[PDB]
């Protein structure tokens, strides 16, 4: 267990320096560390990408479906009462419901007060505000998938 | 918007 | 084909941005409109049961994943406790008793089933209007 | 579970004659 | 001209019979604007009711997102002008026959071949919704709609069928109140209606009530939820989340800001998902 918070992931539109919150959910930081340390998303696409809501990936099918963890195939969510899904830029663990967490994950784009009480708000992207400004005006369609390969090229769980 | 949407790829120059 | 790919749920938080409708699946703008081959008769005969009685069984095939109620007006059906159309009811109650001539003699009151039953201040406002 | 241990055979034995009956295997 | 597979149809067009049964022509009637043969459809929605066949083409309907014979709004069940300044754009649409008419609605079916799932402009601007729309949405529709439209001669008395005149009887029409987009009669009177609602009355003083009883926090309002809702509005001079009544008490400065906030708060302001409770403060030393 470790925390120094820069995360280097390497992505196809650029290295993206992640500050992970091992303040406020240490499990989902630990689990994320254990997998991108075992290399999950080395060579992932996103999937549904949002325009000013939301982007998100951690699909190795980009079908919606793919995700495995370490505590079984799904996980524990974790709240924090100062952590709310309030800004841009807040990575958080990608989920079908409580009690519930896959290997995929998301940011948002927007204040968005009615998840703060639903999802594990788990990093923030310090280096690369531009980056995810620029990733998230990719075209989907209504089924929000992308147009060509917007692939994770490595991960590095770095500390 | 009232412009067009940008569109450059992931790793190369601003796609026309 | 396997249940656990199909029966995988979406992770998300579902999309609110939209409204109700157009995030609800259709293929047609107006609901996902697909071919269907029921039976004929039975169709037609809870149709009528619903045309007649105002209840009806429910079509469906994955709305709760079961579904055996009735619909409609639902009281109403369990007052005649399920009951049809084609069915000799259970009691003969308020017919209406028709008068019959039924001789192909006399001329002017043969009436066979063209028989007319044995039941047989706003004109102001009107024309004011008009 | 009273009566209706027969009026479901009353309903079936009913609707299963005109189910198949008049020979759907009036036309000319 | 035009072929089709199904029609649009909103919900109290159907009629309350899940089992319904409808026919249908190849080149029917023409559309009632653009003149163009599309099929009509015809059916009957329930047993005390008129046909009601089928008005527009389905190139009419997915312009405007409108169902197929009644002319309302697919989304909700309303015309298409409360929609359009409701959402504060028109999508425009020629009058003439030809001037720029048929070659417009020709282009924009040529254009609307590939979705065939969606309206052609107003997918943009139909998500921005549920605000100003939603407090009038008619759910659980009245189907007088549906009812056949009234005789001749029982407005005449003359009515020989008797019982069986299929049509209605003793309802005379009156001439003081009854196309596409503009201008249509109730409509002035619904937005008369929407603009002259029933709020709390407004009290003789000079904008002192800049505190309001606001509450039903429950667990869904937070404290940073509604004082970035008013950081919006402005500043405030004093919050608190009293948390036994699961209340929160902000006041503004010089009202003003604050004063939208009682627009748009009375059983209004719906964010996270509850009609909020809210009653009128003091702002009386008391
Ligand atoms: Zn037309
Ligand atoms: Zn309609
Ligand atoms: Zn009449």
């Amino acid at each position: 267990s470790w925390q120094p918070p820069n995360v280097y992931l390497e992505t196809s539109m650029g290295i993206i320096v992640l500050e992970l919150y091992w303040k406020h959910a240490p499990k989902t930081c630990k689990n994320f560390a254990e997998l991108a340390r075992r290399g999950y998303y080395n060579g992932t696409k996103f999937h549904r990408i949002i325009k000013d809501f939301m982007i998100q990936g951690g699909d190795p099918t980009g079908t919606g479906r793919g995700g495995a963890s370490i505590y079984g195939k799904q996980f524990e969510d974790e709240l924090h009462p100062d952590l709310k899904f309030t800004g841009a830029g807040i990575l958080a663990m990608a989920n079908a419901g409580p009690d519930t967490n896959g290997s995929q994950f998301f940011v948002t784009l927007a204040p968005t007060q009615w998840l703060d009480g639903k999802h594990t708000i788990f990093g923030r992207v310090c280096q690369g505000i531009g980056m995810v400004n620029r990733v998230g005006m990719v075209e989907t369609n209504s089924q929000d998938r992308p147009v060509d390969d917007v692939k994770i090229i490595k991960a590095y769980p770095s500390g | 918007s009232n412009a067009l949407a940008i569109q450059v790829d992931s790793e190369g120059k601003i796609k026309y | 084909p396997t249940y656990e790919t199909m029966f995988a749920p979406e992770f998300g938080p579902e999309n609110p941005f939209r409204t109700q409708q157009m995030a609800a699946p259709r293929n047609m703008l107006s609901g996902y409109a697909e071919p269907a081959h029921i039976n004929d008769f039975m169709f037609e005969q809870q149709r009528r049961t619903f045309a007649t009685y105002g209840y009806a069984l429910d079509p469906s095939l994955d709305n709760h994943q079961v579904s055996a109620k009735y619909i409609g007006s639902v009281e109403e059906a369990e007052k005649n406790q399920g009951l049809t159309v084609f069915e000799t009811g259970q009691k003969k109650t308020e017919k209406r008793k028709k008068f019959k001539e039924n001789d192909a003699s006399n001329i002017d009151g043969f009436l066979g089933p063209w028989a007319k039953y044995v039941d047989e201040e706003e004109q102001k406002e009107l024309d004011e209007i008009t | 579970s009273e009566e209706k241990l027969q009026e479901k055979a009353r309903k079936w034995q009913q609707l299963q004659a005109k189910r198949y009956a008049e020979k759907r295997k009036v036309d000319a | 001209w035009e072929d089709a597979d199904f029609p649009i149809l909103c919900q109290t067009c159907l009629g309350e019979n899940p089992y319904i049964r409808m026919t249908k022509e190849k080149y029917g009637k023409e559309c009632k604007i653009c003149a163009r043969p599309f099929t009509v459809f015809r059916w009957c929605p329930g047993v005390r009711m008129r046909f009601k066949k089928t008005e527009v083409c389905q190139t009419c309907s997915k312009l405007k997102n409108v169902c197929q014979t009644c002319l309302l709004d697919l989304e909700y069940g309303l015309p298409i002008q409360v929609r359009d300044a409701g959402l504060s754009f028109k999508d425009d649409m020629p009058k003439s026959d030809v001037n720029k008419e048929y070659y417009t609605q020709n282009m924009e079916r040529e254009i609307s071949n590939s979705d065939g799932t969606r309206p052609v402009g107003m997918l943009g601007k139909a998500t921005s919704t549920s605000d100003m729309l939603l407090k009038l949405a008619r759910t659980t529709p009245y189907y007088k709609r549906n009812r056949p439209h009234i005789c001749s001669f029982w407005v005449k008395g003359e009515c020989k069928r008797g019982e069986e005149c299929p049509y209605r009887h003793e309802k005379p029409t009156d001439p003081d109140d009854p196309r596409y987009y503009g201008i249509n009669d109730p409509v002035a009177d619904k937005l008369l209606k929407r603009a002259s609602t029933m709020p709390r009355l407004d009290p003789p003083e000079d904008k002192t009530i800049t505190t309001l009883y606001v509450g039903g926090l429950g667990d869904t309002i937070t404290e940073t939820d509604l004082r970035n809702h008013f950081y919006q509005f402005g500043e405030i001079r004093t919050i608190t989340v009293v948390q036994r009544q699961q209340c929160a008490f902000i006041q503004f400065a010089t009202r003003q800001a604050a004063e939208v906030a009682a627009e748009k708060s009375f059983n209004k302001l719906i964010v996270n998902g509850r009609r909020l409770n809210v009653k009128w403060g003091r702002s009386q030393a008391a």
